[PDB]
């Protein structure tokens, strides 16, 4: 009874897989639309490979009530690029211009700080 | 006996992904579960009985301008409390922060006996009252 | 009496301990606890299954009549398995009392959207998503509302940091409002308050 | 009260020698260079380490990988510890096996070439606490103390 | 009181100054270096010491629900004079 | 030296760099970018300026409080220059002018101005100096920009050994006179060029290039005493780099030639202006000119930085001249 | 090269070191006589699976698990470090 | 000189005489240019063509649980055992004592303020040694 929970809107993985797709479609097709209505310097090729890395990220969740949420959000920020509520400011967001690059490396991280 | 129909997830509860939080304070972060120790200045034991939860500490520096004191760790004030140890655990768990657990430390019964500051032939006879 | 001390309704607190045994028989199925507070207030304490049932009910019966949603938010509390507890706090004109109805869910158990009883509820289930991450089935529009567009977090949770985790500047090079991440002039400076002796011996726990 | 000294007489800067031999102050990459330059131009017994008294465990580890890494076993202390017989082979043979909570379980305390009242105050503060409740018989062999 | 350092910037009554080589005095080149001239140290050094005829005097500052908290002091000792923990006055007792 | 101002932080805009620069010409279209990436990191930056202080504005929101102060400077007046680098480690020379006025000229702007900080920096004992020549820079150059930056970028070599002098081709951005050059020629019919713009060969360089290369001379030990040469990816022929520009602006084009004596003629009646002028002689001069090949100096990779392509970057500099996918222009490959 | 530093991990009560207890216990002593200059490092935690660490030169280290051994067998382990070496 | 850190600007294991192992936490972090003792060392292998298997805090730690596995029981008291062993040992060679009295290195209270780095650094350890050699005047 414990492992018994109630699902958000997919009863396992293999339905949740279905609505990342569908997801996944979504966006694919609203890069050229976007990059044309809020008149972005990149590209619709740099525009689709942001998606593809965001997708990425959570490609390892076996649990599908959080892809079920995974996907709710996606939808919820969806929704504001197409509609135009966001802004210039907030789809650039995904792609950090102004943040100079951080090293990964034990030796440069020791030389600047303290941080691991 | 539930109306609504339940589904069967047999995986570790991890929220890692919505919660929202860089991945920068996920990884390299190290939560401690502890109980607060009695602060030594006073007698009271009513700030030890709850389980607490912090996060290491990172650089401070002194502002240029004024002297301040500026931090870049947006986890330094952090505290949260916690009714028992094992639900401290649970929630560091499933947040993904790696954590060091320390048992709580209560002070001994003692055997206290007034009659033993006028011991006859014991070395507990004080000298002053 | 005594000038300085809140004096004691004992006509109320009888009313509504009767009406609290009253609604508990007539929904066995749902109701969980109930209590009455010591300055008179109702709590009804519900499985999350019955939001739509326990709500109808107090809203539509003859002897109930809550007929106005005062409220509804969220509390976060950590350390309780099911972290989170919404209240509903409800108004009744026809009989001039009111009842606060409480249930419980966690970041990943969705919880029955309540417009259809209350109107008023479409906003506040809004507002308690953006803030705390709990969400509101067959909601007819769930986004966020408060917070900024594309924020990341529930700003809300006990675990959210109170000065966020990015903070917003204008950048001269590429001609826009940048998001970086914090750092803090002055850092918040931290007071633990809490004295170590015990205040109130009425509310000690076991030990 | 020792801790104002941790706000005096710190280092730091790395510091390198000058051509008129004087610490001057350079850069983390100038310093480990030359260090590291050095490390590899000697192996085995031409490399040693001595450490202090208030080193940590994860430094003495990584100096002596380092070390052992060009083959040197020469990884000492200011502290000495006779090493004839089992040496320190046997944890037994240099720990205080009865913990300072056990000395409360003890009746009679030999104390041998030590004055704990400054050497450990606190585990001296244990003895007379054991002293005094559970009626100890203490003896010495070294000079007078108080 | 008020005493410049080698470079020509004054000292605060706290000790304040910037050092010859330091970068954070440009902040004042165009500009000046706010300073207090009433040192309170030296203020309250030339009120005299009052005399008394007791061994336990009190001082409330002056000016009743105006000053500070009210405080007895013990004049015992010869030594030294009593002073005020709030507001720096003294007191002896008179040859006794 | 006791110690240094010892970098604390994340290298966010509170955070503390070590760096105390001071910018000489920050107002302008460089120093713009500059600034703004000394401040992005929490330096201490000291901007002397000549002009009204409202013309200073767009800088003060580049730093945090107190990280930009600002002073007043005169070009000829060595006790001014002296009050800015008194207090500075490094000292940054931006001073320029791409036109002769009533009171200077190409002498004073890039000979005595540039010689008189390299000198009060030395006395006042300034560790990094940082000069920006020209690429095409030469004493037997028919501009005289071109002679003059000559000249300064010998005496600043002798007055400052130390000294990082980078050379950069034409520079393009938002603000600059290169591309907004080739694209305001419409307000006259057609564009004119000399030889229909064939013979010249130009290698621009992107501006942010530029900044991020002078930001990592400031903190690479291995730039004193040396000279680089900023160029761009790429060299392109002045007709078809027009061609490119107005197809990304999207207006008619009608390149005719011109003669040599004639566009010096039609250079001298702009000159009249007692404004900035449109156009000058001098500057005919350096856009005719072809950009030169230096191999044996030290480029934009040596630095860490990577050029950026004209065509990443030059739909955000013409997105403007719109009126209410253009292909690229051919490029000369090395041999 | 040559041998440096041996390591012996084992537990104070449980049964999967007892094999390496009673090595310990009965033929210890002969074997630091004929490696007097051998550190024999003997670190007995609580409740761990015992292991024979050997070091080698240049930081070089083996280790082989001896989980429900016995001396007779303990004793076979500690003959190939000593005799073989990497 | 490589400048290092502090005990109150680590998180490090110490061990007792009693073999009990515990471990600090940072408070402040280093001053200037100093850093981790343990990170210079694993940054002085690297440039040395020899790095160390271990990159993090937990991962050296992981290496102290390899040579001693009580340095990481962190508040346990491990036994150690095995005294017979260790003194038929001791008597396969023999040492004469010297006729020199056992003197501790400390008989006074003006001997016990300075014994390290930190406390020799001290104003208020200093001020501590004039008040027991001179007195309260
Ligand atoms: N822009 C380009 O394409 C190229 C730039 N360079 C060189 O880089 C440097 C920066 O030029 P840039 O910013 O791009 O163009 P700008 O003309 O916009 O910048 C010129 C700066 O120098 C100041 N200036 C001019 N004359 C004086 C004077 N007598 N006294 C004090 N200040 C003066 C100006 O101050 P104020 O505005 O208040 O008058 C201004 O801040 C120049 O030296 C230039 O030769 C070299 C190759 C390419
Ligand atoms: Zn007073």
């Amino acid at each position: 009874a414990s492992t018994s929970v109630k699902p958000i809107f997919s009863r396992d993985m293999n339905e949740a897989k279905r609505r990342v797709r569908e997801l996944y479609r979504a966006w694919y097709r609203e890069v050229p639309n976007t990059v044309h209505l809020f008149q972005l310097d990149i590209s619709v090729k740099q525009g689709r490979d942001k998606v593809r890395e965001m997708f990425k990220k959570n490609a390892h969740i076996t649990d599908p009530r959080v892809v079920d949420l995974l996907v709710i959000k996606g939808k919820m920020e969806l929704e504001e690029t197409i509609k135009v509520w966001k802004q210039r400011t907030h789809v650039m967001r995904f792609f950090h211009e102004t943040e100079a690059p951080r090293p990964k490396d034990f030796l440069s991280k020791f030389y600047v700080g303290h941080d691991p | 006996t539930r109306d609504t129909q339940l589904i069967t997830v047999d995986e570790k509860l991890d929220i890692t992904t919505i919660t929202g939080v860089p991945e920068e304070h996920i990884k390299t972060r190290k939560a401690r579960i502890f109980v607060p120790a009695r602060n030594n200045m006073q007698s009271g034991v009513n700030n030890t009985k709850k389980w607490k939860m912090e996060f290491d500490t990172r650089e401070r520096w002194e502002n240029p301008l004024m002297g301040w004191a500026s931090t870049a760790d947006p986890l330094s004030n952090l505290v949260l409390t916690f009714s028992t140890k094992e639900d401290a655990v649970a929630f560091a768990e499933k947040n993904g922060w790696s954590y060091d657990v320390e048992e709580r430390k209560v002070p001994k019964p003692k055997s206290k006996s007034y009659g033993a500051n006028f011991s006859w032939n014991k070395r507990t006879r004080v000298s002053t009252k | 009496t005594r000038p300085t001390v809140r004096p004691r309704n004992d006509v109320a607190h009888k009313q509504l301990s009767a009406f609290g045994e009253y609604v508990a028989e007539i929904l066995p199925k749902y109701v969980q606890q109930v209590q009455v507070s010591c300055f008179n207030e109702l709590e009804i304490c519900i499985h999350p299954d019955g939001v739509i049932p326990v709500l109808t009910f107090l809203r539509d019966h003859s002897n109930a009549q809550f007929k106005s949603l005062a409220d509804l938010t969220a509390v976060d509390i950590p350390t309780r398995q099911n972290r989170f507890e919404i209240v509903y706090n409800l108004l009744s004109l026809r009989f001039n009392s009111r009842i606060r109805v409480k249930t419980y869910t966690d970041e990943l158990t969705p919880i029955e959207s309540s417009v259809p009883v209350y109107k008023a509820a479409n906003w506040y289930e809004r507002e308690i998503w953006d803030m705390f991450g709990v969400f509101f089935a067959n909601h007819p529009d769930l986004r966020r509302i408060l917070t900024d567009y594309g924020f990341e977090g529930h700003p809300f949770r006990k675990d959210f940091p109170l000065s966020g985790y990015v903070e917003l500047r204008y950048d001269d090079e590429v001609k826009r409002v940048v998001a970086e991440p914090v750092e803090l002039a002055q850092e918040f400076r931290k007071f633990d308050l809490n004295s170590p002796w015990e205040a109130f011996p009425a509310y000690r726990q076991p030990p | 009260f020792a801790y104002d000294g941790l706000k005096r007489q710190r280092l730091t800067e790395p510091m390198v020698r000058n051509e008129k031999g004087l610490l001057t102050h350079t850069t983390w990459e100038d310093a480990l260079s030359r260090v590291a330059g050095m490390l590899q131009s000697f192996q085995g017994n031409d490399v040693a380490a001595i450490a202090g008294g208030l080193v940590d465990a994860e430094a003495l580890i990584a100096l002596k990988d380092l070390l052992n890494r060009v083959d040197s076993d020469t990884l000492c202390t200011e502290e000495v510890f006779p090493t004839a017989g089992a040496g320190t082979d046997l944890r037994s043979n240099y720990l205080l096996n009865t913990t300072i909570a056990g000395v409360e379980e003890a009746d009679v305390v030999l104390l041998v070439g030590t004055n704990p009242r400054f050497e450990a105050p606190l585990f001296n503060a244990r003895i007379r606490k054991s002293w005094l409740h559970n009626d100890l018989k203490v003896a010495l062999i070294g000079s007078p103390v108080d | 009181g008020v005493r410049t350092s080698p470079t020509g910037e004054k000292v605060t009554h706290t000790g304040q100054v910037y050092d010859d080589g330091d970068y954070r005095k440009v902040r004042f080149v165009g500009r000046q270096k706010e300073v207090n001239e009433n040192f309170a140290i030296d203020l309250i050094a030339e009120q005299p010491v009052s005399q008394v005829g007791s061994r336990v005097i009190s001082c409330d500052g002056g000016g009743g629900a105006l000053g500070h908290p009210r405080v007895y002091i013990n004049l015992d000792k010869e030594t030294k004079t009593g002073t005020c923990g709030y507001c720096g006055l003294q007191f002896r007792q008179q040859h006794h | 030296l006791h110690h240094a101002v010892i970098p604390h932080g994340k290298g966010g805009r509170s955070s503390v760099s070590g760096i105390v620069a001071t910018v000489f010409g920050a107002t302008g279209f460089l120093g713009r970018y500059v600034v703004n990436h000394l401040g992005r990191m929490g330096s201490q930056v000291i901007v002397p300026h000549r002009c009204e202080p409202y013309d200073t504005m767009h800088l003060r929101p580049m730093g945090d409080l107190g990280q930009i102060i600002f002073m007043d400077w005169n070009g000829r007046d060595k006790d001014s220059i002296r009050r800015a680098v008194e207090h500075s480690s490094v000292v940054i020379n931006l001073v320029g002018r791409e036109w002769e006025t009533q009171n200077f000229d190409f002498e004073d702007v890039f000979v005595k101005i540039p010689q008189a900080i390299a000198q009060v920096s030395k006395e006042a004992g300034v560790e990094k100096f940082i000069h920006i020549s020209h690429l095409n820079a030469d004493i037997k150059s028919s501009s005289k920009y071109l002679r003059s930056k000559a000249v300064g970028e010998k005496e600043v070599r002798e007055t400052f050994p130390e000294a990082t002098i980078i050379k950069p081709a034409e520079i393009f951005g938002r603000e600059d006179r290169f591309l907004n050059y080739f694209a305001n020629i419409r307000w006259f019919g057609g564009v004119p060029l000399i030889s229909l713009g064939k013979k010249t060969v130009k290698q621009p360089v992107y501006i942010v290039d530029v900044t991020k290369g002078i930001i990592n001379a400031i903190k690479d030990p291995d730039a004193r005493g040396k000279t680089f040469a900023f160029v761009g990816p790429s060299r392109y022929l002045l007709f078809d780099l027009v061609q490119y520009v107005f197809a990304v602006a999207h207006r008619p084009f009608l390149p005719y030639p011109l003669p040599h004596f004639a566009y010096r003629w039609i250079g001298r009646l702009f000159e009249i202006s007692p404004f900035e002028p449109w156009t000058t002689r001098d500057k005919v001069e350096r856009i005719h000119t072809t950009d030169k090949i230096l191999p044996h100096l030290p480029g934009l990779e040596d630095l860490g930085v990577e050029a950026t392509p004209l065509e990443l970057k030059a739909i955000e500099v013409l997105r403007r001249h719109r009126t209410y996918d253009v292909q690229p222009a051919k490029t000369i490959p090395t041999s | 090269l040559g041998l440096r530093e041996i390591r012996i991990h084992l537990c104070q009560r449980s049964p999967g070191s007892q094999g390496v207890r009673d090595f310990i216990e009965k033929r210890y002593v002969e074997l630091k006589k004929a490696n007097p200059d051998l550190p024999i490092l003997i670190r007995e935690c609580s409740d761990v699976q015992p292991k024979l660490w050997a070091r080698y030169a240049f930081g070089q280290e083996k280790n082989v698990s001896l989980n429900n051994f016995s001396a007779d067998q303990v004793t076979r382990a500690l003959e190939n470090v000593l005799s073989s070496k990497a | 000189i490589l400048p290092g850190a502090a005990y109150t600007e680590k998180s490090a294991t110490y061990v007792n005489t009693e073999g009990r192992a515990q471990q600090t936490k940072v408070a402040v972090t280093p001053p200037g240019l100093a850093r981790e003792d343990w990170k210079i060392i694993r940054a002085l292998s690297e440039i040395a063509g020899m790095t160390l298997p271990y990159d993090t805090l937990d991962q050296v730690r992981n290496r102290l649980e390899e040579v001693s596995p009580n340095l990481v029981r962190y508040d346990d008291v491990e036994g150690a055992n095995y005294f017979q062993q260790a003194s038929e040992l001791s008597k396969l060679v023999n040492q004469q004592l010297l006729a020199d009295p056992l003197v501790p290195p400390q008989l006074t209270i003006k001997d016990f303020y300075m014994t390290d780095s930190i406390s020799r650094a001290s104003q208020t350890m200093a001020k501590c040694v004039k008040a027991v050699t001179e007195g309260a005047h």
